[PDB]
Protein backbone atom coordinates (compact mmCIF):
# COMPACT_ATOMS: atom_id res chain seq x y z
CA UNK A 1 0.00 0.00 0.00
CA UNK A 2 1.90 3.03 -1.35
CA UNK A 3 1.27 6.55 -2.66
CA UNK A 4 1.42 7.52 -6.27
CA UNK A 5 4.91 8.89 -6.48
CA UNK A 6 3.67 11.79 -8.59
CA UNK A 7 2.41 13.70 -5.50
CA UNK A 8 6.00 14.08 -4.46
CA UNK A 9 5.92 16.86 -7.09
CA UNK A 10 4.78 20.11 -5.56
CA UNK A 11 3.21 21.42 -8.75
CA UNK A 12 0.98 18.31 -8.78
CA UNK A 13 -0.27 18.74 -5.24
CA UNK A 14 -0.81 22.44 -5.85
CA UNK A 15 -2.64 21.62 -9.10
CA UNK A 16 -4.93 19.33 -7.13
CA UNK A 17 -5.55 22.01 -4.49
CA UNK A 18 -6.34 24.42 -7.30
CA UNK A 19 -8.76 21.89 -8.76
CA UNK A 20 -10.61 21.78 -5.42
CA UNK A 21 -10.73 25.53 -4.67
CA UNK A 22 -10.74 27.04 -8.19
CA UNK A 23 -12.40 24.39 -10.44
CA UNK A 24 -15.07 22.59 -8.41
CA UNK A 25 -17.22 25.60 -7.47
CA UNK A 26 -18.07 26.46 -11.08
CA UNK A 27 -18.25 22.87 -12.39
CA UNK A 28 -19.76 20.51 -9.78
CA UNK A 29 -22.67 20.71 -7.32
CA UNK A 30 -21.43 22.12 -4.01
CA UNK A 31 -22.93 19.20 -2.11
CA UNK A 32 -20.44 16.89 -3.94
CA UNK A 33 -17.15 18.77 -3.42
CA UNK A 34 -16.16 17.17 -0.12
CA UNK A 35 -16.72 13.58 -1.30
CA UNK A 36 -15.11 14.17 -4.70
CA UNK A 37 -11.95 15.38 -3.13
CA UNK A 38 -11.83 12.56 -0.57
CA UNK A 39 -12.03 10.25 -3.57
CA UNK A 40 -9.24 12.03 -5.46
CA UNK A 41 -7.00 12.13 -2.35
CA UNK A 42 -7.51 8.34 -2.06
CA UNK A 43 -6.61 7.82 -5.72
CA UNK A 44 -3.31 9.50 -5.03
CA UNK A 45 -2.65 7.93 -1.58
CA UNK A 46 -2.68 4.38 -3.10
CA UNK A 47 -1.03 3.22 -6.28
CA UNK A 48 -1.84 -0.43 -6.91
CA UNK A 49 -0.46 -0.81 -10.46
CA UNK A 50 2.84 -2.22 -9.06
CA UNK A 51 9.15 -6.24 -8.08
CA UNK A 52 8.78 -2.55 -7.28
CA UNK A 53 11.28 -1.02 -4.91
CA UNK A 54 9.26 2.13 -4.05
CA UNK A 55 11.84 4.49 -5.47
CA UNK A 56 12.11 6.73 -8.49
CA UNK A 57 14.65 9.25 -9.91
CA UNK A 58 13.86 12.90 -10.33
CA UNK A 59 13.62 12.36 -14.09
CA UNK A 60 10.98 9.69 -13.90
CA UNK A 61 9.00 11.65 -11.36
CA UNK A 62 9.11 14.67 -13.59
CA UNK A 63 8.00 12.82 -16.64
CA UNK A 64 5.07 11.45 -14.71
CA UNK A 65 4.16 14.77 -13.24
CA UNK A 66 4.36 16.63 -16.55
CA UNK A 67 2.16 14.03 -18.08
CA UNK A 68 -0.44 14.15 -15.36
CA UNK A 69 -0.48 17.92 -15.42
CA UNK A 70 -0.93 18.05 -19.21
CA UNK A 71 -4.00 15.81 -18.95
CA UNK A 72 -5.45 17.55 -15.91
CA UNK A 73 -5.17 20.94 -17.64
CA UNK A 74 -6.81 19.40 -20.74
CA UNK A 75 -9.83 18.63 -18.64
CA UNK A 76 -9.98 22.00 -16.80
CA UNK A 77 -9.41 23.96 -20.02
CA UNK A 78 -12.33 22.00 -21.64
CA UNK A 79 -14.59 23.52 -18.96
CA UNK A 80 -16.42 20.19 -18.55
CA UNK A 81 -18.97 19.85 -15.67
CA UNK A 82 -20.97 17.42 -13.53
CA UNK A 83 -20.99 13.64 -14.11
CA UNK A 84 -18.99 14.00 -17.33
CA UNK A 85 -16.28 15.83 -15.45
CA UNK A 86 -16.18 13.30 -12.67
CA UNK A 87 -15.95 10.34 -15.09
CA UNK A 88 -13.24 11.87 -17.27
CA UNK A 89 -11.16 12.88 -14.25
CA UNK A 90 -11.06 9.47 -12.65
CA UNK A 91 -10.55 7.73 -16.01
CA UNK A 92 -7.64 10.06 -16.51
CA UNK A 93 -6.12 9.39 -13.12
CA UNK A 94 -6.43 5.74 -13.80
CA UNK A 95 -4.83 6.01 -17.21
CA UNK A 96 -2.12 8.13 -15.83
CA UNK A 97 -1.30 5.70 -13.11
CA UNK A 98 -1.00 2.99 -15.72
CA UNK A 99 1.21 5.16 -17.87
CA UNK A 100 3.33 5.95 -14.90
CA UNK A 101 3.68 2.31 -13.97
CA UNK A 102 5.24 1.92 -17.38
CA UNK A 103 7.71 4.71 -16.73
CA UNK A 104 8.66 3.13 -13.41
CA UNK A 105 9.16 -0.40 -14.77
CA UNK A 106 11.38 1.09 -17.49
CA UNK A 107 13.33 3.07 -14.88
CA UNK A 108 13.95 -0.06 -12.76
CA UNK A 109 15.19 -2.02 -15.76
CA UNK A 110 17.29 0.86 -17.32
CA UNK A 111 18.14 3.85 -15.03
CA UNK A 112 18.30 2.41 -11.50
CA UNK A 113 21.92 1.61 -10.53
CA UNK A 114 23.15 1.47 -14.10
CA UNK A 115 26.77 0.96 -13.01
CA UNK A 116 28.13 -2.44 -14.00
CA UNK A 117 31.03 -2.43 -11.54
CA UNK A 118 32.10 -0.39 -8.50
CA UNK A 119 29.85 1.91 -6.51
CA UNK A 120 27.59 4.58 -7.91
CA UNK A 121 25.82 6.98 -5.57
CA UNK A 122 22.51 8.04 -7.11
CA UNK A 123 19.81 10.26 -5.75
CA UNK A 124 16.39 8.66 -5.55
CA UNK A 125 13.02 9.68 -4.19
CA UNK A 126 11.20 7.31 -1.84
CA UNK A 127 7.54 7.22 -2.79
CA UNK A 128 6.12 6.29 0.52
CA UNK A 129 7.34 9.44 2.20
CA UNK A 130 8.53 11.82 -0.59
CA UNK A 131 11.93 11.85 1.07
CA UNK A 132 14.84 12.44 -1.37
CA UNK A 133 18.09 10.73 -0.44
CA UNK A 134 21.20 9.21 -1.94
CA UNK A 135 21.41 5.47 -2.51
CA UNK A 136 24.63 3.48 -2.96
CA UNK A 137 24.49 1.11 -5.89
CA UNK A 138 27.08 -1.56 -5.11
CA UNK A 139 27.97 -3.82 -7.99
CA UNK A 140 31.45 -5.13 -7.49
CA UNK A 141 34.47 -4.33 -5.46
CA UNK A 142 36.45 -4.24 -8.67
CA UNK A 143 36.15 -2.93 -12.17
CA UNK A 144 38.79 -5.33 -13.47
CA UNK A 145 42.10 -5.22 -15.26
CA UNK A 146 43.01 -3.35 -18.42
CA UNK A 147 45.77 -4.94 -20.51
CA UNK A 148 47.47 -2.03 -22.39
CA UNK A 149 50.36 -2.23 -24.90
CA UNK A 150 51.95 1.07 -25.97
CA UNK A 151 54.31 1.50 -28.92
CA UNK A 152 57.70 2.72 -27.69
CA UNK A 153 57.92 6.52 -27.92
CA UNK A 154 54.18 7.13 -28.46
CA UNK A 155 52.04 8.49 -25.57
CA UNK A 156 50.45 6.19 -22.94
CA UNK A 157 46.89 7.21 -22.04
CA UNK A 158 45.24 5.35 -19.17
CA UNK A 159 41.49 6.01 -19.12
CA UNK A 160 39.73 5.62 -15.77
CA UNK A 161 36.36 7.01 -16.91
CA UNK A 162 33.23 4.87 -17.01
CA UNK A 163 29.94 5.82 -18.59
CA UNK A 164 28.12 6.28 -15.33
CA UNK A 165 30.70 8.48 -13.60
CA UNK A 166 29.41 11.83 -14.82
CA UNK A 167 25.94 11.13 -13.38
CA UNK A 168 27.08 9.71 -10.05
CA UNK A 169 27.09 11.98 -7.05
CA UNK A 170 29.68 12.26 -4.28
CA UNK A 171 32.82 11.68 -6.36
CA UNK A 172 36.08 13.41 -5.68
CA UNK A 173 39.33 12.70 -7.51
CA UNK A 174 40.93 10.18 -9.83
CA UNK A 175 44.13 8.85 -8.16
CA UNK A 176 46.71 6.97 -10.22
CA UNK A 177 49.23 4.66 -8.46
CA UNK A 178 52.27 2.71 -9.81
CA UNK A 179 52.43 -0.76 -8.22
CA UNK A 180 56.03 -1.88 -7.78
CA UNK A 181 57.13 -5.57 -7.59
CA UNK A 182 58.40 -4.95 -4.01
CA UNK A 183 54.77 -4.48 -2.79
CA UNK A 184 54.96 -0.68 -2.46
CA UNK A 185 53.10 1.99 -4.43
CA UNK A 186 53.63 5.60 -5.44
CA UNK A 187 50.85 8.05 -6.06
CA UNK A 188 51.78 9.66 -9.42
CA UNK A 189 48.72 11.92 -10.01
CA UNK A 190 45.53 12.92 -8.14
CA UNK A 191 43.01 15.23 -9.80
CA UNK A 192 39.79 15.74 -11.70
CA UNK A 193 41.36 14.35 -14.88
CA UNK A 194 39.95 10.88 -15.65
CA UNK A 195 42.96 9.91 -17.77
CA UNK A 196 46.68 9.71 -17.14
CA UNK A 197 48.94 10.77 -20.05
CA UNK A 198 52.61 9.76 -19.96
CA UNK A 199 54.28 10.95 -23.16
CA UNK A 200 56.99 9.31 -25.32
CA UNK A 201 57.20 6.11 -23.36
CA UNK A 202 60.27 3.92 -22.64
CA UNK A 203 60.64 0.37 -21.15
CA UNK A 204 60.92 1.89 -17.61
CA UNK A 205 57.21 2.94 -17.82
CA UNK A 206 55.95 -0.70 -18.20
CA UNK A 207 54.31 -2.59 -15.28
CA UNK A 208 51.27 -2.19 -13.00
CA UNK A 209 49.16 0.91 -12.47
CA UNK A 210 45.91 1.40 -10.44
CA UNK A 211 43.16 4.00 -10.65
CA UNK A 212 41.01 4.97 -7.68
CA UNK A 213 38.08 7.30 -8.18
CA UNK A 214 37.52 8.72 -4.75
CA UNK A 215 34.23 9.15 -2.93
CA UNK A 216 32.94 11.61 -0.36
CA UNK A 217 32.44 8.45 1.63
CA UNK A 218 35.03 6.29 3.24
CA UNK A 219 35.80 4.06 0.19
CA UNK A 220 36.55 4.51 -3.54
CA UNK A 221 33.83 4.48 -6.23
CA UNK A 222 35.86 2.79 -8.94
CA UNK A 223 39.03 0.77 -8.87
CA UNK A 224 40.63 -0.07 -12.21
CA UNK A 225 43.95 -1.95 -12.59
CA UNK A 226 46.12 -1.43 -15.70
CA UNK A 227 48.94 -3.68 -16.88
CA UNK A 228 51.27 -1.82 -19.24
CA UNK A 229 53.45 -3.50 -21.90
CA UNK A 230 55.92 -1.36 -23.90
CA UNK A 231 56.28 -2.63 -27.51
CA UNK A 232 59.84 -1.94 -28.82
CA UNK B 1 39.72 -16.72 36.56
CA UNK B 2 40.02 -13.94 33.98
CA UNK B 3 38.74 -15.48 30.79
CA UNK B 4 41.73 -14.86 28.44
CA UNK B 5 40.66 -18.12 26.79
CA UNK B 6 37.64 -15.99 25.80
CA UNK B 7 39.42 -12.79 24.71
CA UNK B 8 40.63 -11.71 21.34
CA UNK B 9 39.15 -14.66 19.49
CA UNK B 10 36.86 -15.24 16.51
CA UNK B 11 33.88 -17.57 16.41
CA UNK B 12 34.12 -20.72 14.20
CA UNK B 13 31.40 -19.71 11.71
CA UNK B 14 31.64 -20.00 7.95
CA UNK B 15 32.90 -16.47 7.15
CA UNK B 16 35.03 -15.70 10.13
CA UNK B 17 38.78 -15.59 10.23
CA UNK B 18 40.07 -18.45 12.42
CA UNK B 19 42.03 -15.89 14.44
CA UNK B 20 41.86 -12.07 14.61
CA UNK B 21 44.60 -9.86 13.14
CA UNK B 22 44.98 -6.33 11.68
CA UNK B 23 43.72 -5.46 8.17
CA UNK B 24 45.24 -3.02 5.66
CA UNK B 25 41.85 -2.23 4.26
CA UNK B 26 38.18 -2.85 5.17
CA UNK B 27 35.11 -1.53 3.36
CA UNK B 28 33.16 1.50 4.70
CA UNK B 29 31.16 0.58 7.84
CA UNK B 30 33.59 -2.17 8.83
CA UNK B 31 36.61 0.22 9.10
CA UNK B 32 36.45 0.64 12.92
CA UNK B 33 37.70 -2.95 13.24
CA UNK B 34 40.83 -2.45 11.00
CA UNK B 35 43.12 -2.56 14.05
CA UNK B 36 42.32 -6.21 14.69
CA UNK B 37 39.53 -7.95 12.73
CA UNK B 38 37.74 -11.30 12.40
CA UNK B 39 36.70 -10.29 8.88
CA UNK B 40 38.64 -10.17 5.63
CA UNK B 41 38.26 -7.32 3.17
CA UNK B 42 36.01 -9.57 1.04
CA UNK B 43 33.74 -10.21 4.04
CA UNK B 44 33.51 -6.49 4.87
CA UNK B 45 32.65 -5.72 1.29
CA UNK B 46 30.05 -8.51 1.16
CA UNK B 47 28.35 -6.96 4.23
CA UNK B 48 27.29 -3.97 2.12
CA UNK B 49 25.79 -5.93 -0.77
CA UNK B 50 22.11 -5.90 -1.59
CA UNK B 51 21.18 -9.51 -0.79
CA UNK B 52 24.59 -10.01 0.74
CA UNK B 53 25.85 -13.51 -0.14
CA UNK B 54 26.72 -13.96 3.54
CA UNK B 55 23.07 -14.84 4.48
CA UNK B 56 20.99 -14.48 1.29
CA UNK B 57 18.57 -12.44 3.37
CA UNK B 58 16.99 -9.48 1.56
CA UNK B 59 16.57 -6.13 3.25
CA UNK B 60 14.46 -4.87 0.26
CA UNK B 61 11.63 -7.37 0.79
CA UNK B 62 9.14 -4.50 1.39
CA UNK B 63 11.04 -2.19 -1.00
CA UNK B 64 14.43 -0.47 -0.74
CA UNK B 65 15.12 0.82 2.81
CA UNK B 66 15.94 4.42 3.53
CA UNK B 67 19.71 4.73 3.47
CA UNK B 68 19.89 5.66 7.12
CA UNK B 69 18.13 2.37 7.90
CA UNK B 70 20.32 0.35 5.54
CA UNK B 71 23.39 1.77 7.32
CA UNK B 72 22.28 0.41 10.71
CA UNK B 73 21.80 -3.09 9.42
CA UNK B 74 25.14 -3.11 7.66
CA UNK B 75 26.89 -1.91 10.78
CA UNK B 76 25.25 -4.73 12.71
CA UNK B 77 26.77 -7.13 10.14
CA UNK B 78 30.24 -5.57 10.39
CA UNK B 79 30.08 -5.91 14.14
CA UNK B 80 29.06 -9.61 14.05
CA UNK B 81 31.62 -10.44 11.38
CA UNK B 82 34.57 -8.30 12.47
CA UNK B 83 34.46 -7.96 16.28
CA UNK B 84 37.23 -9.83 18.17
CA UNK B 85 35.52 -9.05 21.51
CA UNK B 86 32.66 -11.50 21.42
CA UNK B 87 34.20 -14.54 23.19
CA UNK B 88 31.91 -14.41 26.27
CA UNK B 89 28.82 -14.71 24.06
CA UNK B 90 30.02 -17.55 21.83
CA UNK B 91 28.07 -20.79 21.84
CA UNK B 92 27.97 -23.89 19.63
CA UNK B 93 24.57 -24.58 18.03
CA UNK B 94 30.73 -24.55 14.56
CA UNK B 95 29.76 -21.55 16.64
CA UNK B 96 27.27 -18.72 16.97
CA UNK B 97 26.66 -15.91 19.40
CA UNK B 98 23.82 -15.46 21.89
CA UNK B 99 22.46 -12.39 23.72
CA UNK B 100 25.28 -9.94 23.09
CA UNK B 101 24.25 -6.83 25.09
CA UNK B 102 23.93 -3.87 22.72
CA UNK B 103 23.89 -0.54 24.54
CA UNK B 104 20.56 1.23 24.65
CA UNK B 105 21.81 4.08 22.35
CA UNK B 106 22.78 1.57 19.72
CA UNK B 107 19.30 0.03 19.77
CA UNK B 108 17.57 3.45 20.06
CA UNK B 109 19.32 5.12 17.12
CA UNK B 110 18.72 2.00 15.03
CA UNK B 111 15.04 1.98 15.84
CA UNK B 112 14.79 5.76 15.35
CA UNK B 113 16.46 5.75 11.92
CA UNK B 114 14.36 2.84 10.58
CA UNK B 115 10.95 4.27 11.66
CA UNK B 116 10.07 5.49 8.15
CA UNK B 117 11.28 2.31 6.42
CA UNK B 118 8.91 -0.62 5.84
CA UNK B 119 8.75 -4.38 6.57
CA UNK B 120 6.11 -7.18 6.64
CA UNK B 121 7.02 -9.31 9.75
CA UNK B 122 8.11 -8.94 13.39
CA UNK B 123 10.16 -12.15 13.68
CA UNK B 124 12.64 -12.21 10.85
CA UNK B 125 14.22 -15.42 12.27
CA UNK B 126 11.81 -17.53 10.16
CA UNK B 127 8.49 -18.00 8.33
CA UNK B 128 9.35 -16.31 5.01
CA UNK B 129 8.34 -17.13 1.45
CA UNK B 130 11.69 -18.46 0.17
CA UNK B 131 10.91 -19.39 -3.46
CA UNK B 132 13.12 -16.97 -5.43
CA UNK B 133 16.33 -18.07 -3.61
CA UNK B 134 15.79 -15.00 -1.42
CA UNK B 135 13.03 -14.37 1.16
CA UNK B 136 9.88 -12.47 0.19
CA UNK B 137 6.93 -11.58 2.36
CA UNK B 138 4.53 -14.57 2.75
CA UNK B 139 0.96 -14.61 1.40
CA UNK B 140 -1.02 -11.75 3.01
CA UNK B 141 1.86 -10.13 4.96
CA UNK B 142 1.30 -6.32 4.86
CA UNK B 143 4.19 -3.89 4.39
CA UNK B 144 4.00 -1.30 7.16
CA UNK B 145 6.37 0.99 9.14
CA UNK B 146 9.04 -0.62 11.31
CA UNK B 147 7.45 1.08 14.37
CA UNK B 148 4.34 -1.11 13.82
CA UNK B 149 6.18 -4.50 13.70
CA UNK B 150 8.92 -3.55 16.19
CA UNK B 151 7.07 -1.39 18.71
CA UNK B 152 10.29 -0.88 20.69
CA UNK B 153 14.00 -0.58 19.98
CA UNK B 154 14.43 -3.75 21.96
CA UNK B 155 12.20 -5.67 19.55
CA UNK B 156 14.29 -4.55 16.61
CA UNK B 157 17.66 -5.49 18.12
CA UNK B 158 16.60 -8.90 19.32
CA UNK B 159 14.19 -10.23 16.66
CA UNK B 160 15.92 -9.33 13.35
CA UNK B 161 18.95 -11.51 14.07
CA UNK B 162 17.43 -14.43 16.02
CA UNK B 163 18.61 -13.36 19.52
CA UNK B 164 22.25 -12.81 18.55
CA UNK B 165 21.75 -9.49 20.33
CA UNK B 166 20.15 -8.48 23.64
CA UNK B 167 18.88 -4.93 24.12
CA UNK B 168 20.63 -3.83 27.29
CA UNK B 169 19.06 -1.30 29.61
CA UNK B 170 22.70 -0.17 30.14
CA UNK B 171 23.81 2.93 28.30
CA UNK B 172 27.12 3.57 26.64
CA UNK B 173 30.35 3.95 28.60
CA UNK B 174 28.85 1.90 31.43
CA UNK B 175 31.53 -0.77 30.87
CA UNK B 176 28.66 -3.29 30.57
CA UNK B 177 27.29 -3.33 26.97
CA UNK B 178 28.73 -3.17 23.51
CA UNK B 179 28.43 -0.78 20.68
CA UNK B 180 27.57 -2.17 17.24
CA UNK B 181 29.54 0.69 15.69
CA UNK B 182 32.02 3.24 17.00
CA UNK B 183 34.01 6.14 15.63
CA UNK B 184 37.57 4.82 14.88
CA UNK B 185 39.02 8.12 16.12
CA UNK B 186 37.67 7.36 19.67
CA UNK B 187 39.16 3.83 20.05
CA UNK B 188 37.30 0.57 20.67
CA UNK B 189 34.95 0.76 23.66
CA UNK B 190 34.15 -2.94 23.57
CA UNK B 191 37.50 -4.30 24.62
CA UNK B 192 37.00 -3.52 28.28
CA UNK B 193 33.52 -4.89 28.16
CA UNK B 194 34.88 -8.08 26.77
CA UNK B 195 37.46 -8.31 29.48
CA UNK B 196 34.91 -7.68 32.17
CA UNK B 197 32.60 -10.43 31.03
CA UNK B 198 35.37 -12.96 30.51
CA UNK B 199 35.93 -12.73 34.25
CA UNK B 200 34.26 -14.57 37.13
CA UNK B 201 32.54 -11.37 38.11
C1 LIG C 1 60.73 -0.54 -4.66
O1 LIG C 1 61.13 -0.64 -6.03
C2 LIG C 1 61.12 0.59 -6.77
C3 LIG C 1 61.27 0.26 -8.26
O2 LIG C 1 62.37 -0.62 -8.49
C4 LIG C 1 62.18 1.53 -6.18
O3 LIG C 1 62.25 2.81 -6.82
C5 LIG C 1 61.80 1.80 -4.73
O4 LIG C 1 62.80 2.64 -4.14
C6 LIG C 1 61.61 0.50 -3.93
N1 LIG C 1 61.02 0.90 -2.66
C7 LIG C 1 61.42 0.49 -1.45
C8 LIG C 1 60.65 1.05 -0.30
O5 LIG C 1 62.34 -0.28 -1.26
C1 LIG D 1 23.54 -17.75 -1.26
O1 LIG D 1 23.16 -18.03 -2.61
C2 LIG D 1 24.10 -18.83 -3.34
C3 LIG D 1 23.81 -18.83 -4.85
O2 LIG D 1 22.53 -19.39 -5.17
C4 LIG D 1 24.10 -20.20 -2.67
O3 LIG D 1 24.87 -21.16 -3.41
C5 LIG D 1 24.68 -20.06 -1.26
O4 LIG D 1 24.59 -21.30 -0.55
C6 LIG D 1 23.95 -18.99 -0.45
N1 LIG D 1 24.83 -18.59 0.64
C7 LIG D 1 24.58 -18.86 1.93
C8 LIG D 1 25.63 -18.39 2.89
O5 LIG D 1 23.58 -19.45 2.32
CL1 LIG E 1 34.24 -4.98 18.93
Amino acid sequence: RSPWCVICDPSVVLALKSLEKDYLPGHLDAKHHKAMMERVENAVKDFQELAYMGVVDEATLQKGSWSLLKDLKRITDSDVKGDLFVKELFWMLHLQKETFATYVARFQKEAYCPNKCGVMLQTLIWCKNCKKEVHACRKSYDCGERNVEVPQMEDMILDCELNWHQASEGLTDYSFYRVWGNNTETLVSKGKEATLTKPMVGPEDAGSYRCELGSVNSSPATIINFHVTVLP
Amino acid sequence: PWGDELLNICMNAKHHKRVPSPEDKLYEECIPWKDNACCTLTTSWEAHLDVSPLYNFSLFHCGLLMPGCRKHFIQAICFYECSPNLGPWIQPVGERVVNVPLCQEDCEEWWEDCRMSYTCKSNWRGGWDWSQGKNRCPKGAQCLPFSHYFPTPADLCEKTWSNSFKASPERRNSGRCLQKWFEPAQGNPNVAVARLFASEF
